[PDB]
């Protein structure tokens, strides 16, 4: 993995272009996420 | 270590999950391509993940990043797809688990939108899509995600398309 920009620990992509998204992060190290909650689905086909 | 809790649907901690999951649901812009054509979720399950060591890494570091940061951690909760889930909560996050040609460098990625992270349970870009019948847009097939507590610290932002 790479390495979080000096004195920072993540990085945020905000969104510039499409108004309807919303952020995505990165972190650098796995110490810095705990996987809390296994969710199991499906995705539905629109009516 | 690893022990998976069901989760009843008339708890409210199950409710909360599946809202926060249904709730941030979005339209793509590769329209459906990579994640498939869905406006909501059918929910099947909700487990917790319990494992002690590797909820003592994270608290161990989530207490190194606060001191460095006026005692914020900037914690958030946040969803993460991927073809490695099954290794993620037997072993935990690692460098094995990054997007190595992701925007922002070799990082482990994670989002605010339940649907962006949908893109990748089957692999970047949806890969070939389900195992069984090879599609990204499958309503048959169960998919699973991951709601993952991460520490964020002092975070640099990229704005960005
Ligand atoms: C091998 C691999 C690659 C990308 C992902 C991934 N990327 C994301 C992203 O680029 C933005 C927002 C969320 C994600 C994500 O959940 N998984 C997970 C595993
Ligand atoms: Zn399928």
């Amino acid at each position: 993995m790479a390495h979080s920009p000096p004195g920072h620990h993540s990085v945020t992509g905000r969104p510039s272009v499409n108004g309807l998204a919303l952020a995505e992060y990165v972190i650098y190290r796995g110490e810095q996420a705990y996987p809390e909650y296994l969710i199991t689905y499906q995705i539905m086909r629109p009516e | 270590g690893t022990i998976l809790i069901d989760l009843s649907p008339d708890d409210k901690e199950f409710q909360s999950v599946e809202e926060e999951m249904q709730s941030t649901v979005r339209e793509h812009r590769d329209g459906g391509h990579a994640g498939g054509i869905f406006n909501r979720y059918n929910i099947l399950k909700i487990q917790k993940v319990c494992n002690k060591k590797l909820w003592e890494r994270y608290t161990h570091r989530r207490k190194e990043v606060s001191e460095e940061n006026h005692n914020h951690a900037n914690e958030r909760m946040l969803f993460h797809g991927s073809p490695f889930v099954n290794a993620i909560i037997h072993k935990g996050f690692d460098e094995r688990h990054a997007y190595i040609g992701g925007m922002f460098g070799a990082g482990i990625y994670f989002a605010e939108n339940s649907s962006k992270s949908n893109q990748y349970v089957y692999g970047i870009g949806g890969g070939t899509g389900c195992p069984v019948h090879k599609d990204r847009s499958c309503y048959i097939c169960h998919r699973q995600l991951l709601f993952c507590r991460v520490t964020l610290g002092k975070s640099f932002l990229q704005f960005s398309a």
